[PDB]
RNA sequence: GUCGACGUACUUCAUAGGAUCAUUUCUAUAGGAAUCGUCACUCUUUGACUCUUCAAAAGAGCCACUGAAUCCAACUUGGUUGAU
RNA sequence: CAUUGGUGAGCAGCGAAGGAUUUGGUGGAUUACUAGCUAAUAGCAAUCUAUUUCAAAGAAUUCAAACUUGGGGGAAUGCCUUGUUGA
RNA sequence: UGACGGAGCCAGCGAGUCUAACCUUGGCCGAGAGGUCUUGGUAAUCUUGUGAAACUCCGUCGUGCUGGGGAUAUUCAACGAGGAAUUCCUAGUAAGCGCAAGUCAUCAGCUUGCGUUGAUUACGUCCCUGCCCUUUGUACACAC
């Protein structure tokens, strides 16, 4: 199977590189199918090669989540497997509990002596989805890396305003049904594609009646998780605060998993560049 | 697909969401889960067999699942994969737990013991490694590379000394007893070895026909020319007529469909051996059609501690003095078929449950096999079924701790009862059950 | 597109799908035509077993197997010149 | 080159890995003088230059 | 024109190699003997793959094995897989396939670590 | 936050004159040039065949009878009055 | 100090009027052994010819026959089918 | 499970003409700028590749902790493995041990890798605390 998905990965990045490449035919037989359409003439480039039009004959039969994840989006469920840094303090372990806690089909795994390249392995030979790994800074927990698996992208997010639900009181236990998502204004693309990061890691379809509730709420470009459970009373509706609330900011999003930090950047934080401080989802 | 043999019926049909084609499955005992693997997709897909869904799918191959069985004792699954590792997986209770077991090269035809203690590969070096499963450790190997007929096809350019075509087993199967492993591959030589001590019993040519391919070791150098073989000319349109001078033989076609389609002649090869349930017998599935060996014993002597003083004549001298339990054992010891038949029907039927009661212990399956591959065939139904019942009555503690000792001795004898005795009785009780209504009421205008 | 199943369906697609062309473009021989010596030859198998003739067609998922066949003289000469040769399991 | 080096396809086989050689360390060793001379020159070629 | 044999045995980072051919009847690592090997409570994990099978297996035959990499218990563990696969391989090869699989039933019945390591780990539970 | 109208700003779009070739004669023009049963020599291009290198890989396999070649051993001849 | 690298010089040991390596040719096998030829119930084998000719038998409205074509578009002149005109 | 003092021996990551102190005492040259030389003190995870530490082996000692101003050339602070409670954890795991890096966010009061040594105990059960699902078999035989 390395020899498999090594050339599966080949493959795809090969399709990706001729969809770019040959997308102005897409839109040019998009033009010639409007032209078509409402009866004008077709521009000169178009109106000259005979090429084109005997292909549009053909052609003229073709015709939303992206692309690692749309062979099994609805499908399957996730298997996330959470870990810590390495040689983790108490309240990163106690994090990393209260993260498989949060995400649903989500087992946590000791780290320790665990190389990254046999851990992704061993992850995407047993077949897991979604590895999520955790830094702290003395206690603190700075850092957390979600990384889809066959051979899908790494999410890294620095984490900001943690309070944690061991560090508040005794309240209780936690909900564990399968919850609703609110994703509030990831307005651009890169939002879009951390949307369908972060959301393509919880069980799909939960209950009408699911009594709890997780917000990723982008505040320029802080997105603040909170997590809830509520009762729809009869003027409104009552929501109570359980599980672990912080800030994580996006700060790189390659194209491969863990292992390799040779992966093709699709965004990462230029922090020093001039304008730095203008314009959100930079 | 599942096929109901009462009604005919194809009454399931499980696939999965990944639209892959499955090369192997394994069914469980009591056959709730139905596991397939396939040759490309490392994955082994649990079904149910009640609900038709896709229970699970097991994970943790990293080359396609060759082989699988499930264990028909304590029901745990052997999977078996050309990554050179077999896998064992408890399934049932909680557990679900996965136990892999590193060899030497590339599974194929993975094999279960009767008793699901043990486990015996193939392997592409030709060896069949005997691993134990609860400690999972190799318990013996057998060096099976050597004691292989691997022929010399006629468009090959290399010796069948050299050939790495063939020189493995890809189908074995262990004895019911679990004390032999029959085997066979893509080669015309079938071997049957001993688990016990690990030596070959027996290797039997699968065929000598050379319009098949794989069968001469050495091939007749008057066909060899100054340009190729003489077997590798097409003289297929000297034929008398058109649909046999056609070449429909499009090129690359190896193992397709329709054998006119190929262009070459076919190989010899056998790919599934299976031991009878039964009676004595194994059979495999060759090119020419299922291969089905057996010993009869009207041939070949084979005494059993026999002294100077125990022939066929002081047999019948102590049958015609009726000693009947030193007439049945020495029949037993000479091991001659015609004389425990000749003396199991001298015997009477007033003395026939303290014969059987005291038939030593191992004597017993003899006596159990012989019963049932006479009454199979014999019309003495009524002397047939006393005896079993005299035998079962009086020793069936003994045959139920030692299983798999009577395991294809008793198995031949409910091959007797369900299929001979219980249809006379049903046509006897349909002829009372007419009998009662057509006498019982009134039919009157 | 659809229209690769006019312009781009070709006997040279079909002949690029061949076993001593995946061979070639696997690097496993030098050339096409050495690459048609060696499995005349015999020694390239596809999975378990070993594969004689050129014209075979191998496709998306079974160009993962294509290997030597072990015990070959070509296997075993290359693991010696990374010398990585085990002569434990044959070659 | 860490990109070639993870797609090295190990089944590659070039002819020239009859003469080249890789010493130890798992390194090229590159015969420092030609491989258009030979190193170890015979009895009688020694015989002739003493 | 003279036999030999090549093998490799591997722990956790360790690595042996191991070259058996036809000789006198000494056995080397390192370029030292094999009685020097540390850290001399593991001795006789070295000395096992010898012992299990006796010392006229290797009275014709000389091994010597360099060692790289590991610990102190890796580079015994390698070293005794190097040992006991290379006396099997010269044996398949240059000896009789008797002898081999006799000392393929000895090595194995005492542990099969001495000729196949546990090589991929671990297991997501 | 969404489309119209005007204003603005930008992108693209020219084909003529002449010659030659294209009809198993003739591309339409008389302004143009070619109709011959082979004799030899030299030079040049190409392909086989035999051997072969990079550089290997596989041996239609065994046994016998005969013949040849090479390297040692041996004998003979020449050789410190000088072989290689 | 290794060479599990080349080339040489020699011992021990092996060792019956020599030894080693390569190669051309032929023969027997490579499937299970009933003889040669022809005009064949017999001739011949040194020969079939100067009896080798006659008679008899023998001729499907099947007076039907590309099961044989790489794909898209055509087919002037052909060719096929059908109609038709004049004999 | 010590304290000294030698010896043995084992890694894996890491290679941007780049990698890195401070405060002084003075002599001379020079117009000054400054240069050179000399000197003492403080700080120090060394400087780019060789290598580790734990470990193994060998000799010696031998097991009731600590203070400043007073007295001659003893008596007035914290502590000898940490309470109630609480948290986390199932195999190359817990824990020990060092070695490198310092990667646009975070980090140096540290963070992340890298190896080395590597176990005890569960691997069952829903009894407790909980959480979740179903309560027409539907889905086609057979059986229930």
């Amino acid at each position: 199977m390395l020899r498999r998905q090594a050339r599966e990965r080949r493959e795809y990045l090969y399709r990706k590189a001729q969809e770019l490449q040959d997308s102005q035919l897409q839109q040019k037989r998009q033009i010639i199918k409007q032209a078509l359409a409402q009866g004008k003439p077709l521009p000169k480039e178009l109106a000259e090669d005979e090429s084109l039009q005997k292909d549009f004959r053909y052609d003229q039969s073709l015709k939303q989540v992206d692309d690692e994840y749309a062979a099994t989006s609805g499908i399957m469920d996730p298997r996330i497997i959470v870990t810590t840094s390495r040689d983790p303090s108490t309240r990163l372990s106690q994090f990393a509990k209260e993260i498989k806690l949060l995400f649903p089909n989500a087992v946590r795994l000791n780290r320790g002596n665990y190389v990254m390249p046999n851990l992704v392995d061993a992850c995407k030979k047993s077949g897991t989805t979604d590895l999520v790994v955790l830094h702290e800074h003395r206690g603190v927990p700075t850092s957390l890396t979600i990384s889809h698996f066959p051979h899908g992208p790494t999410a890294q997010f620095s984490l900001h305003n943690v309070v944690m639900r061991h560090d508040i009181i005794n309240a209780g236990n936690q909900s564990e049904v399968n919850p609703h998502l609110i994703f509030d204004n990831f307005t651009t693309a890169l939002g879009k594609r951390v949307v369908c990061i972060l959301k393509h890691l919880f069980n799909a379809g939960p209950k009408k009646d699911s009594e709890r509730v997780i917000t990723f709420a982008n505040r320029g470009d802080f997105i603040s998780v909170r997590q809830h459970v509520y009762v729809r009373t009869r003027e409104g509706v009552e929501i109570a605060e359980v599980g672990p609330r912080f800030e994580m900011r996006l700060f790189e999003l390659r194209l491969g998993t863990l292992e390799n930090k040779d992966a093709d950047v699709e965004w990462q934080l230029r922090r020093f560049i001039r304008t730095a401080n203008k314009k959100d989802y930079l | 697909r599942a096929w109901d043999l009462i009604r005919y019926r194809n009454f399931r049909t499980f696939t999965g969401t990944e639209r892959i084609q499955f090369n192997c499955l394994a069914v469980d005992p009591s056959g709730e889960v139905v596991c397939a693997g396939s040759l490309d997709n490392f994955d082994i897909h649990v079904w149910s067999v009640q609900t038709g869904q896709l229970l699970d799918a097991l994970s943790g191959h990293e080359g396609p699942v060759s082989c699988l069985s499930f264990s028909q004792e304590n029901s745990v699954l052997a999977s078996a994969s050309w990554d050179k590792t077999i896998r064992i997986w408890s399934i049932f209770g909680r557990s679900q737990q996965v136990e892999p077991i590193e060899v030497y090269s590339d599974v194929l035809a993975l094999s279960m013991r009767p008793d699901g203690k043990e486990v015996a590969v193939s392997t592409l070096k030709g060896q069949i490694s005997i691993f134990n499963i609860e400690d999972a450790k190799q318990v013996g190997n057998i060096d099976c590379r050597k004691d292989i007929i691997s022929g010399r096809f006629n468009q090959d350019r290399f010796t069948a000394k050299n050939s790495e075509r063939s020189k493995f087993f890809t189908t074995i199967h262990y004895s019911f007893d679990g004390m032999a492993i029959v085997a066979g591959g893509n080669n015309n030589s079938i071997c049957l070895y001993d688990v016990p001590n690990e030596v070959l019993l027996k290797r039997f040519i699968v065929s000598r026909n050379m319009a098949l391919n794989g069968t001469l070791e050495f091939l007749n150098s008057k066909k060899m020319t100054e340009a190729g073989s003489l077997d590798l000319i097409d003289d297929a349109g000297e034929n008398s007529d058109l649909e046999d001078r056609i070449d429909n033989s499009l090129p690359g076609s190896q193992r397709g469909g329709d054998l006119s389609t190929r262009k070459m002649r076919p190989e010899v090869r056998v790919t599934s051996v299976q031991f009878s349930p039964t009676a004595n017998a194994f059979a495999a599935a060759s090119t020419e059609g299922l291969l089905i060996y057996s010993t009869n014993d009207t041939i070949l002597f084979d005494p059993f501690d026999l002294d100077v003083d125990v022939t066929p004549h002081s047999t019948v001298e102590a049958l015609r003095e009726k000693q009947f339990l030193n007439a049945l054992v020495m029949a037993f010891r000479l091991n001659e078929e015609y004389l425990i038949n000749k003396v199991y029907e001298a015997i009477p039927i007033k003395e026939i449950p303290l014969v059987a009661s005291n038939i030593p212990a191992i004597y017993l399956p003899r006596i159990l096999k012989f019963i049932g591959d006479f009454a199979i065939e014999s019309q003495h139904i009524e002397f047939n079924l006393i005896w079993i019942k005299a035998l079962l009555s009086a020793s069936g503690g003994y045959i139920n701790e030692h299983k798999y000792l009577f395991s294809t001795a008793m198995r031949s004898i409910q091959r007797f009862i369900v299929r001979v005795a219980k249809e006379v009785v049903n046509t006897t009780t349909d002829n009372k059950y007419t009998y009662r209504f057509l006498v019982s009421t009134d039919g009157s205008m | 597109k659809i229209s690769d199943l006019e312009n781009k369906v070709t006997v040279s697609a079909i002949c690029r799908r061949r076993l001593p062309v995946i061979m070639h473009r696997l690097k496993m021989a030098e050339t096409i035509q050495d690459a048609v010596k060696f499995i005349e030859q015999g020694h390239v198998r596809v999975g378990p077993n070993l594969i004689n003739d050129p014209a075979y067609l191998v496709t998306r998922n079974m160009e993962d197997y294509v290997t030597w066949v072990d015990n070959s003289k070509i296997k075993k000469t290359l693991l010696r010149y990374r010398n990585q040769i085990d002569d434990f399991d044959f070659s | 080159l860490r990109e070639k080096a993870k797609e090295r396809n190990p089944d590659e086989y070039y002819h020239a890995m009859h003469s080249r050689k890789t010493d130890a360390k798992g390194l090229l060793i590159s015969s420092r003088h030609g491989d258009e001379e030979d190193e170890s020159l015979s009895m009688d070629q020694v015989k002739l230059l003493k | 024109a003279v036999p030999s044999v090549q093998t490799f045995g591997k722990k956790k980072s360790a690595t042996a190699v191991a070259h058996v051919k036809a000789g006198k009847g000494l056995i080397k690592v390192n370029g030292s003997p094999i009685t020097l090997v540390e850290p001399e409570i593991l001795r006789f994990k070295v000395y096992e793959p010898l012992l299990l099978v006796g010392l006229d297996k290797f009275s014709n035959i000389d091994i010597r094995v360099r060692v790289t990499g590991g610990g102190h218990v890796s580079q015994v563990y390698a070293i005794r897989q190097a040992i006991a696969k290379g006396l099997v391989a010269y044996h398949q090869k240059y000896v009789d396939e008797q002898s081999k699989n006799e000392l393929k039933k000895a090595f194995t019945s005492y542990d099969r670590t001495l000729l196949i390591a546990d090589s991929r780990r671990p297991e997501p539970k």
